[PDB]
RNA sequence: GCGGGGUUGAGCAGCCUGGUAGCUCGUCGGGCUGAAAACCCGAAGAUCGUCGGUUCAAAUCCGGCCCCCGCAACCA
RNA sequence: UUCUUCUAA
RNA sequence: ACGACCAGGGCUACACACGUGCUACAAUGGCGCAUACAAAGAGAAGCGACCUCGCGAGAGCAAGCGGACCUCAUAAAGUGCGUCGUAGUCCGGAUUGGAGUCUGCAACUCGACUCCAUGAAGUCGGAAUCGCUAGUAAUCGUGGAUCAGAAUGCCACGGUG
RNA sequence: UCCUCCUAAAGAGUAACGGAGGAGCACGAAGGUUGGCUAAUCCUGGUCGGACAUCAGGAGGUUAGUGCAAUGGCAUAAGCC
């Protein structure tokens, strides 16, 4: 828990410099990272997707849970219930030792890297982004894999505008431009 | 061969091509060399509008029970 | 095994693993390892680390994979919005160069497209 | 948590190019080297240089001299 | 493409008029023949038309056009599809 | 019995057009048009080429 | 009034308890031949009659319809 | 063992 | 004017079909170094050494030769050694982006070559069809005519066979 | 033959060859209980993702759901684990 350290020493005090918070509880924290892999494909049979889990289950320390389809729909050959794709909420103390794997490790191995983007807050400060390729974490061995999975992470933050989470991102260095 | 020809004063640029076409050429099918006198026949005919429907009207009639 | 994004294979002598990169073919390979000491018969499992990070620097000297689709799609886009013959050749799916379309320009055409 | 079904997770050693040894906790669990990190990643140097946009008359004039 | 100890080329009679334009401020199109002229600096912001065998063609040269040949922008064969 | 008469018969003997492909011409017996330029003609262009029939045709009118 | 049918250009299978389109011929491109047949070779084609509806999904299920094919329209 | 045809100067 | 002069353009287009070709799909091979053996031709507005520069196409300077003299011109397959180890590969080279050189008033439409990069199809080809009886088929390089420049065509020549 | 609505005239009933649709099953859990949960749809952002899988908020307030026709029901849920 290095930048939850991090946060509570010199982010606090530089949100509520720029912003002229009352209250200190007023300060956007966050609140938990969603690793989803969506893979739709995994209804040709069950190693598309218990493989995928654990492709994910090495990058976030945690055994996803394998969600399925809310409702069925007729494009994609799917029924309600079939598992679709499988999800890590990460809170806390694996929250924060994540998203310092994250900025550090993971988004400077992407292939082709200039930058995240900015308008990618979904209105409400929850900054929600995508990665191309399971292999920017050193957890996933470039080797034992066979498939090009990929997982979208999802930040999200009790912002309640949009500039709000733009600022507590550039608090931890985040990059986008 | 019958071609509808669509377009602005068709029949107005091919009323004079009706009749035959008389051609003198050395032809594909002709194995001796000679040359020989063949025709064909155009007939361009103009786009007269459909008869639409004779609806019978029930003055026109003499209805015997 | 990793160089300047890409992953590089590990059995492959030298200077036919460095190929790999968009970047450099053979001639700019024996260009990289002229100036990093390294034989250029060895493979790329069973070298060191202060070989592959002083190796890297060498790639950082030129324009490589994905700094160098950049440059050439830039240029290719630079005929797009003149508008030039060039780019007229590039934007119909034509050959650039000159070559006969008349005959087999198929690298460019694609496959076979019959008449409907 | 549950007591079973997360993997072993383990504070391992992260070190890198420029040198910089850091500890994250990971489940690799082996001695990671890194190769490029968030310290030397040309995000800050080498993003103004990359695109290349270029002028046309400092390129011709360049060629030769009137 | 040309050598570079030759210099690029260019016609006398182009030049004989992109200097009388760059002087007696016109942006009247001037009409051109030669299409194997090497277009210079000073003649930015010249309307010039360029001959394709039949017609002229007004060339706005951008600033991107320096290194290419007035030739390149007036397109020689009018093609538009076989069906 | 309207295209009947346009036909006519399909023989050598009712023709209107010629189309001598040794010397080239295309000859036209409602006026004479006696031309040397077929190859303009069968491959393509004869849009200069039906006019001279609509003159002798307006010929047939304003002469009323 | 009650049955059965509508499926590439045409003559037709199959629709099976709904997830997906077959044939003969015609057609296209080569081959053979002095040339056209015949034959050989490579091919492609469907919005499943129409408009609604029910299901995640309709050529298929249900309802109505436009043609078409039969049958019955009788005792006075 | 099958194996047709070649219009009109 | 269907004559004549000129400038730019076209014969170099491209949904496609065929003919003749070259380069391939590799291990009887690709690349790297070394090393051996030809024949027949050409050349004065031409052939152009040697030498220095350039990664290379080539550039500077300048002998020599109307030529069994000098030049173009190093023949290559081969042989020896090393590597690749059956993958669209160290096979293939198309294509494309830069960066050039030379010839030429002029290489945009359209020249050839070089350098760096990119590295499509193609894993031996359906029906069918072609050539060849001995220094032949096969495969390898060389030369010439045409030509300012511009061959994978053509006409020649030898090497293994 | 049975079920639902209307005709049925505000209790029950009520006819026609009146107007509309269904049933001749299913389920060892789709029953019992306890513990918990809250739907459709749409906007925004997000790897391959496409009008539509999954993910993240937000709008929304039951337009969702009930093994099925229709009606009356249903949040304490009779709906969902
Ligand atoms: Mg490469
Ligand atoms: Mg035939
Ligand atoms: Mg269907
Ligand atoms: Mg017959
Ligand atoms: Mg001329
Ligand atoms: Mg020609
Ligand atoms: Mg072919
Ligand atoms: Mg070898
Ligand atoms: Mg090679
Ligand atoms: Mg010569
Ligand atoms: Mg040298
Ligand atoms: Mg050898
Ligand atoms: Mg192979
Ligand atoms: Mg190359
Ligand atoms: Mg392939
Ligand atoms: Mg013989
Ligand atoms: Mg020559
Ligand atoms: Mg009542
Ligand atoms: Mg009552
Ligand atoms: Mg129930
Ligand atoms: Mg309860
Ligand atoms: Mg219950
Ligand atoms: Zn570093």
């Amino acid at each position: 828990a290095k930048l939850h350290d991090y946060y509570k020493d010199e982010v606090v005090k530089k949100l509520m410099t720029e912003f002229n918070y009352n209250s200190v509880m007023q300060v956007p924290r966050v609140e938990k990272i969603t690793l989803n892999m969506g893979v739709g494909e995994a209804i040709a049979d069950k190693k598309l997707l218990d493989n995928a889990a654990a492709d994910l289950a090495a990058i976030s320390g945690q055994k996803p849970l394998i969600t399925k389809a809310r409702k069925s729909v007729a494009g994609f050959k799917i029924r309600q219930g079939y598992p679709i794709g499988c999800k890590v909420t990460l809170r806390g103390e694996r929250m924060w030792e994540f998203f310092e794997r994250l900025i550090t490790i993971a988004v400077p191995r992407i292939r082709d890297f200039r930058g995240l983007s900015a308008k990618s807050f979904d209105g409400r400060g929850n900054y929600s982004m995508g990665v191309r390729e399971q292999i920017i974490f050193p957890e996933i061995d470039y080797d034992k894999v066979d498939r090009v999975r990929g997982l979208d992470i999802t930040i999200t933050t009790t912002a309640k505008s949009d500039e709000e989470g733009r600022a507590l991102l550039a608090a931890f260095d985040f990059p986008f431009r | 061969i019958i071609a509808k020809i669509s377009g602005d004063g068709v029949y107005g640029r091919l009323k004079f091509e009706s009749g035959g076409h008389r051609v003198q050429r050395v032809p594909a099918t002709e194995s001796q060399g000679r040359i020989h006198t063949s025709a064909c026949t155009v007939a361009v005919m103009p786009e007269l509008p459909d008869a639409e429907l004779p609806d019978i009207n029930p003055a026109d009639l003499r209805i015997d029970t | 095994a990793r160089i300047a994004g890409i992953n590089i294979p590990d059995h492959k002598h030298a200077v036919i693993a460095l190929t790999s990169i968009y970047g450099v073919g053979k001639t700019r390979s024996k260009a990289i390892l002229a100036a990093a000491g390294i034989a250029e018969d060895v493979k790329i499992s069973e070298l060191s680390e202060g070989q592959i990070d002083t190796l890297r620097d060498e790639v950082a000297k030129f324009v490589v994979e994905g700094d160098l689709r950049r440059e050439i799609s830039m240029s290719i886009k630079r005929l797009m919005d003149l508008g030039c013959y060039r780019g007229l050749r590039h934007r119909r799916g034509l050959p650039v160069r000159g070559q006969r379309t008349k005959t087999n320009a198929r690298t460019r055409k694609g496959p076979r497209k019959p008449i409907k | 948590m549950k007591k079973d079904i997360h993997p072993k997770y383990e504070e391992i050693t992260a070190s890198c190019s420029c040198g910089n040894v850091m500890k994250i906790r990971s489940t690799v669990g082996h001695d990671l080297n890194l190769d490029v990190c968030s310290k030397c990643h040309p995000f800050f140097t080498g993003k103004q240089r990359d695109v290349a946009t270029g002028g046309r008359v400092d390129r011709f004039n360049k060629r030769f001299n009137i | 493409p040309r050598s570079l100890k030759k210099g690029p080329f260019i016609d006398l009679h182009l030049l004989k008029k992109v200097e009388k334009a760059v002087e007696s401020g016109d942006k009247k199109p001037l009409r051109t023949w030669s299409r194997r002229s090497t277009i210079f600096p000073n003649m930015i912001g010249l309307t010039i038309a360029v001959h394709n065998g039949r017609q002229h063609v007004p060339v706005f040269v951008t600033d991107e056009m320096v290194g290419h040949k007035l030739g390149e922008f007036a397109p020689t064969r009018t093609y538009r599809g076989h069906a | 019995s309207t295209r009947r008469n346009l036909l006519g018969s399909g023989d050598r003997s009712d023709r209107n057009r010629t189309y001598n492909f040794p010397q080239g011409r295309v000859t036209d017996h409602r006026i004479n048009l006696t031309l040397y330029r077929l190859d303009e003609v069968m491959e393509g262009k004869l849009d200069m080429l039906i006019e001279p029939i609509i003159q002798e045709h307006q010929a047939d009118q304003l002469a009323a």
